């Protein structure tokens, strides 16, 4: 500013001007920013930042790219000076700074916060994770305007932070002025005094990208409305140590090639795909084909239909599994936790809060009470697994009573009232209170759960283990003796691309099946209104396992076969 | 932005009003000269009508409504002197009145923006100094307390009473004499304070909270602080919804508390009751009677007061007993403030 | 300057297997921007006697000269490599490892201070990754003058200090936080091996300072060999400059592996004064490695480790055999029920006394990554540690979640407990109710092989399971209510894999399953009565 600029600033500002003259994608974007501001001023705003694609910076200039990657304190400045000069040159109407933003691959600079150490301080760091806290928005002091009343005129003295600079200049304080030159009092004016607001958020590692690391981000005025706890985020900042990161770019959030799409398109029309895909998930567990068929239909999902001008419809499916404790029910949760897209498993007993969803805490920093999010609020589209369902208390039962029908949750507590809506298909595993169970005992009191929870859960799978000499001969040689990265790509491509719709060929057979069962009410199991919804959810599932654009009659037939196995 | 012509526009506005006795602002100055009121309310509708009268006569407008909206703290100390330059004679530091503002409505906004209903999540940071109209519930209120504005000091040696102006939360006692007689003197005699000549103000803090259906998905309704002064001090009773219009340092200026084509096209279709019954929650099957009573439940009814110390309920309470959440969620999503289901405070020492 | 040329000739002129080993390593580390290089002390003592003795006597004044010579040749490497395809270079921190000597912690004396020192131990703590500076711009607040100060290797009465004067008076300086470089550093704690520590006193510890290139390279709880400078801050401390963690031994191990009565002499060697209990001794010696760890392609892998539990009257070496398994196995630490005196099996939490900070104390549960754990007094367990050991005995993972720290710790930890709602955790979560050459063979077998099972020996296991399920059902339908599961069959499979793994073979036969059913029958007889 006051100092004379050397050739080290002029060469970098002419190189950024040559890069902006070569690529007009930012020039027309800032012209669009200015014409949008002019249209809003003519009617009477956008927070003045342009995202720069880094892929055009590597092939254009190698040294400029290396200087941005190793010295942003000496490289960012002249680029924003070039951007402000381009904003002044692109506008010709009469009459503020402008900032920058980046995107793209970083290489070794993109890392986990637990691996973020004292190395590469000055260099810019791209780090992803989950946010834990978002502080209160606080305005700062810059340029207060004072009015001296006896002579009648204005004075103004401005301040400077010691972080928002990404570089170097002389630093010193200044008393908030209370008396102008000589002996006379002067008044403050805040009408024109700027109050740039700042925020202080905390972000730690996502549990998948870590062998725990949490850091602090100081936030400017511009991006203060795009942060909230519970969402996966990726921040881009500078690791300054007066240790914190000066976050300039925030992005709230397996790779697919063209060879894998040929394989999943080749496996889309064969009518033997479903049975071998259900048999290929767990080879260490003998038997239970229809249970893992429902588990395959469970982890792929539904459709999540949102009705017009009304409440949303549940797309998630829920499964409860009971039986003797001898089999692999506790060994299947580790497989579904390690092979899904994102999954959260809890023990069902031992939650420090009031349950999974949340908890209250006191903080002496603010001297107030904050909210802690224990579980179900983190996974919003994935799956959650609860083993030992009978040991879970009534508070979490009242919460999942809301969870099931809601595919959401609600909380009203001392000083807050709200509702949360994150998708979270549940996988519950329970044990009886008698320890063992056989066919001759009644199937209702052995469950040790209320009838409302039987109506909440869609598929109740009973696994029997009475000793039989015929079937028990090959378990020892089977455990004494398609792949994992393929079904993940299969499930996510089905989840992102194809949405199935209904046909007349699959409405009548499911109407016939629901009216025929509404038999079970006199013989073995109650029938509810919800079950109608769960009888087509599964059909849609099968129809999207084959990734067809609409449903078929065989999807309702395999849903009825799953019903006959899980009900009788 | 110039002040020399805008102050002339301000002093020309209060004497040339005929749109809404006679010159109403001079009549209000006669009423404050009669010593019957202490509050001055300035609206932007009169400003808009005076601007229309000045613009239709070919004169220069020199816009006030685009200048009142930014930095109203300078305008409340600048237009006050223009009101102070002219007063009628009475027939029955020297501020007898209190100046306050109020914004224009949306009906005067469509009929030729500045007053939008703002959230506390919609503050962005950069609105510190704009007049804002916030809508929300009030949970925390405080007692009315006298806060000083200027400290009056008296002396027996010189007689010249001095007055200092405080701006912050705290201050220091000026024990040293800064008069015009003690500067040219060896003696620097003791000064005393006056609690009678010092100007006070009825200060009160309040915590506005974010509205329930205006908060986003998953977020919690965070609060904000409003600092009121003067005659507005008893217009805020807790347990209500309010629209507060004030500057953002929150220094409130005006408070209030709780389309024809849209209601007439809903009426003219015929069978209004059955249409409004079958319109809400159409993703379920039948049950027009249960949800018809739910329609009569959310419309509420009439609260009856006998005026002799007895109040009966004007409300309905409906039970839904059934065998093996959507209707309940649709009722809470359509109706406002729908929620799905005392202590002492030591720091400030009160009943929260 | 002559030492500069000598170190540059040592870098660009050392040859091993007809190739340079430092030039290509410097080019590969500059190309990934690691700013470090691995030098060996044996190569420089084989190259020059004028370097090693002076490095051993005075390392503090010769080491940064070597460091600036490394940066001087690194600048040339960087400018000739940057000009080929596609400014500011920091001081390249060197790491240097060797294995010429391993002195114990009790041999540390008043002599050879500030010299080179290499020793082994167990890292107990590396909690803080604090910040220091390496280059800082300083300015004044009165006469508007600024300058800068640089430091390279000195990271309580040291060189780092602000100048009292440039009148401006005392301390008018402000650190320009906009232009500096941050050098992360760590404070670590190290203790001697608890298998060889005298019984009259607890094991002592030592504090060490860790720099920038080796940060977060050591997990606390392993066999770590540290080489640095024994400096004094009176109190001693270690400046780390290097980190790491006989064919006749393998010849005698191969000669001992060819003995057919080897299992038998091993059992005649693990019990010098223990009368009887051969089935307890074989189950103790077979529960070290665990079983066959198999990584299936579906992701649902199987657990290999097992569980063993001692029970009985006081005496009979219930806590004397545990000292031999603490000093014999690769990674194991001796603890007790509900922690111990100033040490705890569970993840302890307490106050940093500086200004009362909350922080964590790793017990024997995080420090035993990839081995077994061994505790005494199983009846004395707290409720906050029982749920953690209840999940870790069957899932190996320990989950923790509190204020700012949420983590799932991997705990390949087998349990060898001793004891005297508890009935189900005793009867269901437990499957059973030279020395350096042996430890080397155990480590080589745990890392090298991954065995399997033949169906010819698996049919005997199937017939044994069918007969035990057909025979104990008479006792079970008679309302005795005591069991028989597939988890015990999987434990039998893991026991056979461990017994077939001890002879370093990937295949299993009937020779190991006939001893495995004999090992399992004593546990069933103890469980039945």
């Amino acid at each position: 500013t006051f100092f004379a600029p050397d050739a080290v600033f002029g060469d970098r500002v002419r190189r950024f001007q040559e890069f902006l003259d070569t690529f007009t994608s930012y020039r027309d974007s800032v012209r669009s920013i200015q014409v949008y501001n002019s249209n809003n001023a003519a009617n009477y705003i956008l927070p003045h930042r342009i995202i720069i694609s880094l892929d055009d910076l590597r092939e254009f200039d190698r040294s400029f790219w290396s200087g941005i990657l190793v010295e942003p304190a000496y490289f960012i400045p002249p680029a924003e000076k070039a951007l402000t000069d381009l904003a002044d040159s692109m506008d010709d109407v009469p009459h503020h700074p402008w900032k920058l933003s980046f995107k793209g691959s970083f290489g070794a600079h993109a890392l986990s916060p637990r691996t973020l150490t004292a190395q590469h301080l000055n260099k810019l760091v791209s780090v992803e994770g989950i946010v834990t806290k978002t502080s209160l928005v606080r305005p700062k002091l810059i340029r207060s305007v004072h009015y001296a009343a006896k002579t009648g005129r204005f004075h103004y003295r401005d301040y400077t932070d010691a972080t928002t600079t990404l570089t170097t200049r002389i630093p010193t304080p200044a008393i908030y002025p209370t008396e102008d030159t000589e002996g006379n009092k002067l008044t403050t004016e805040y009408g024109y005094s700027t109050f740039i607001d700042h925020q202080r958020i905390t972000v730690q590692e996502m549990p998948e990208m870590a062998p725990p690391r949490s850091i602090d981000v100081i936030l400017d005025d511009d991006l203060v409305d795009k942060t909230k706890p519970g969402d996966r985020v990726n921040v881009v900042g500078v690791f300054k140590s007066l240790t914190l990161i000066l976050g300039n770019t925030v992005y709230p959030l397996q790779m697919l090639t063209d060879f894998d799409i040929r394989n999943i398109n080749k496996l889309s029309k064969k009518k033997d795909i479903f049975d071998i895909l259900s048999q290929s998930l767990a080879p260490s567990i003998y038997g239970h084909d229809h249970i893992k068929k429902a588990i395959l239909l469970m982890l792929m999902g539904g459709v999540e239909k949102n009705l017009e001008n009304g409440s949303h419809l549940r797309g998630d499916i829920n499964i409860l599994m009971v039986g003797d404790p001898s089999t692999a029910k506790s060994q299947l949760l580790r497989f579904v936790l390690n092979t899904a897209s994102l999954a959260i498993a809890t023990t069902g007993r031992g939650s420090s809060g009031v349950g999974l969803t949340a908890a209250v805490t006191t903080d002496r920093e603010t001297g107030e009470r904050r909210l802690e999010a224990g579980a179900m609020v983190l996974a919003d589209r994935g799956v959650v697994c609860i083993d030992e369902f009978d040991k879970m208390t009534d508070v979490d039962r009242v919460a999942i009573h809301e969870v099931m029908e809601q595919q959401t949750v609600t909380i009203a507590k001392a000083g807050i009232h709200t509702t949360l809506n994150a998708r979270c298909s549940v996988i519950a595993a329970a044990n009886p209170v008698f320890g063992q169970y056989d066919v001759n005992r009644d199937p209702h009191q052995n469950i040790a759960l209320p009838d409302s929870l039987l109506s909440r859960f869609d598929l109740l799978f009973v696994v029997t283990d009475d000793i039989n000499e015929i079937r028990d001969r090959s378990i020892s040689e089977h455990v004494l003796r398609v792949t994992i990265p393929f079904l993940r790509k299969y499930v996510q491509y089905a989840k992102e691309r194809v949405i199935p719709q209904l046909t007349q060929e699959a409405i009548n057979v499911i109407v016939k099946n629901y009216t025929d069962l509404r038999d079970d009410n006199t013989k073995k199991s109650p029938i509810t209104a919800r079950t109608l919804e769960t009888l087509i959810r599964l059909a849609t599932a099968h129809a999207k396992v084959r990734l067809s654009k609409t449903v078929n009659k065989v999807d309702a037939k395999v849903a009825a076969n799953l019903l006959r196995f899980a009900l009788l | 932005v110039d002040y020399n012509n805008l102050f002339n526009e301000i002093t020309d506005f209060l004497v040339t009003f005929k749109q809404d006795k006679g010159p109403k602002y001079m009549a209000m100055l006669q009423k404050v000269a009669n010593r019957e009121l202490n509050s001055v309310i300035i609206d932007l509708d009169d400003i808009l009508q005076y601007q229309n009268e000045k613009f239709l006569q070919g004169t220069q407008a020199d816009d006030l409504v685009s200048a009142i909206q930014q930095n109203a703290n300078h305008f409340t100390e600048l237009f006050c002197r223009a009101i102070d330059n002219n007063m009628p004679l009475p027939t029955k530091l020297t501020r007898r009145y209190f100046l306050y503002f109020k914004p224009l409505s949306q009906n005067c906004a469509r009929r030729y923006i500045s007053s939008k209903p703002l959230s506390v999540r919609q503050i962005k940071g950069d609105f510190l100094g704009q007049l804002i109209t916030v809508r929300g519930i009030i949970t925390r209120v405080s007692d009315v307390k006298p806060a000083v504005e200027v400290i009056a000091y008296t002396c027996d040696q010189c007689g010249y009473e001095v007055f200092q102006e405080v701006n912050s939360r705290t201050f220091t006692p000026l024990s040293e004499c800064t008069s015009e007689e003690c500067s040219q003197n060896q003696t620097k005699g003791q000064l005393f304070m006056s609690t009678r000549a010092s100007k006070f103000s009825a200060f009160q803090e309040c915590k506005i909270q974010e509205l329930s259906q205006q908060v986003p998905v998953g977020h919690i309704p965070r609060s904000l602080n409003i600092h009121v002064n003067g005659t507005l001090v008893r217009s805020l009773s807790p347990g209500d919804i309010v629209d507060v219009t004030g500057i953002f340092l929150l220094e409130a200026q005006f408070v209030r508390q709780h389309v024809e084509e849209r209601v007439m096209e809903l009426i003219t279709s015929g069978d209004v009751y059955n249409r409004l019954a079958k319109s809400i929650a159409p993703e379920i099957y039948g049950n027009l009677d249960v949800k018809k009573a739910l329609l009569l439940l959310l419309v509420g009814g009439v609260d009856k007061r006998v005026g002799d110390g007895m109040k009966i309920r004007g409300d309905i309470n409906v039970c839904l007993m059934g065998d093996p959440s959507q209707l309940l969620k649709a009722i809470c999503k359509i109706s406002p403030r729908g929620v799905y289901t005392v202590m002492k405070d030591p720091v400030t020492d009160e009943m929260i | 300057t002559e030492i500069i040329k000598s170190f540059k000739n040592f870098i660009l002129e050392f040859r091993l297997d007809s190739q340079f080993i430092y030039r290509d390593q410097l080019r590969n580390n500059i190309l990934v921007k690691n700013y470090s290089l691995t030098v060996n002390m044996e190569h420089l003592i084989g190259y020059n006697e004028d370097i090693y003795k002076k490095l051993s006597d005075e390392p503090s004044d010769i080491i940064p000269l070597f460091e600036t010579a490394i940066t001087q040749v690194a600048k040339r490497i960087s400018i000739l490599s940057r000009a080929q395809s596609a400014n500011s270079l920091p001081t390249f921190q060197l790491i240097l490892n060797s294995n010429a000597n391993q002195i114990p912690l009790r041999d540390l004396d008043s002599e050879h201070v500030s010299k080179i020192v290499r020793l082994s131990g167990i890292i107990i703590s590396t909690s803080v990754l604090s910040s220091r500076a390496t280059y800082l711009s300083i300015m004044c607040r009165n006469c508007r003058h600024t300058t800068s100060i640089t430091i390279n290797n000195f990271n309580t009465g040291n060189t780092v200090s602000l100048p009292r004067s440039c009148n401006c008076g005392p301390d008018p300086y402000i650190i320009i936080h906009e232009s500096s470089k941050f050098i992360d550093q760590q404070f670590l704690k190290l203790q001697e091996i608890p298998e060889l520590v005298p019984v009259g006193e607890m094991p002592r510890n030592l504090t060490m300072t860790c720099d920038r290139y080796l940060t977060n390279k050591v997990i606390p709880g392993t066999r770590v060999t540290i080489v640095g400078i024994y400096s004094i801050y009176r109190t001693p401390y270690i400046k780390i400059l290097g980190i790491q963690s006989t064919e006749e031994e393998e010849e005698e191990f191969l000669q001992l592996s060819r003995n057919p009565k080897l299992y038998e002499i091993l059992t005649n060697s693990i019990a010098p004064s223990i009368f009887g209990n051969e089935d307890i001794k074989k189950a103790i010696v077979c529960l070290l490695m665990g079983g066959s760890k198999k990584i299936l392609p579906d992701g649902m892998r199987l657990r290999g480790d097992i569980n063993v539990l001692l029970l009985g009257d006081p005496g009979t070496a219930k806590s004397q055999l545990l000292k031999f398994v603490e000093k014999v196995s690769p990674i194991a630490v001796y603890t007790s029920g509900k922690g111990s005196s100033a040490a705890g099996l569970t993840a302890s939490v307490q106050r940093d006394p500086m200004t009362r900070e909350f922080y964590l104390e790793g017990g024997a549960m995080v420090l035993a990554d990839g081995g077994v754990v061994c505790i005494d007094e199983f009846d004395k367990m707290r409720d906050e540690d029982r749920v953690a050991i209840h999940e870790a005995m069957e899932q190996q993972t320990i989950s923790i979640a509190k204020a700012g720290i949420t983590t799932v710790l991997n705990s390949r930890t087998s349990v060898l407990a001793a004891a005297n709602d508890f009935q189900t955790t005793i009867l269901s979560r437990f499957d059973m109710i030279s020395i350096e050459k042996m430890k080397r063979y155990i480590t080589y077998c745990r890392l090298k092989c991954a065995p399997r099972l033949s169906p010819q020996a698996a049919e005997k296991l199937s017939s044994n399971f069918v007969t035990i399920r057909k025979q104990l059902l008479i006792n079970e339908l008679e309302s005795t209510e005591r069991p028989i599961t597939i988890r015990q069959l999987e434990a039998i499979i893991r026991i056979t894999e461990s017994l077939a793994k001890l002879e370093l073979s990937p295949i299993a036969q009937e020779r190991h399953v006939d001893e495995a059913i004999r090992l399992f029958q004593a546990s069933t007889m103890d469980a039945a009565s």
